[PDB]
């Protein structure tokens, strides 16, 4: 049993750092869609600034 | 768009009333000139009346 609880919590260990791999690549890329949106956001903001200013 | 049309929309009108302003103005001046005119050829018959109807 301690032995199984061990592949099993090795295997959670397996998956629980899969997924921190798996989420921090999915963490680095809401990162980094978030720097683009910020940045798209930076660029709307100063497009509208721009349109703004031309009304 | 809309202030940008607006402005054009307003440069035309504006145009248009800065044309009819000197358009006006010029002809304002000449239908001044013609009232003095109109007077001046007033008084010219209307004198000959005094000068006729003194004689």
């Amino acid at each position: 049993d301690a032995q199984e609880k061990l592949e099993l919590a090795e295997k959670k260990a397996t998956d629980a750092e899969a997924d921190v791999a798996s989420l921090n690549r999915r963490i680095q890329l809401v990162e980094e869609e978030l720097d683009r949106a910020q940045e798209r956001l930076a660029t709307a903001l100063q497009k509208l600034e721009e349109a703004e200013k031309a009304a | 768009d809309e202030s940008e049309r607006g402005m054009k929309v307003i440069e035309s009108r504006a145009q248009k009333d800065e044309e009819k302003m000197e358009i006006q103005e010029i002809q304002l001046k000449e239908a001044k000139h013609i009232a003095e005119d109109a007077d001046r050829k007033y008084e010219e018959v209307a004198r000959k009346l005094v000068i006729i109807e003194s004689d």
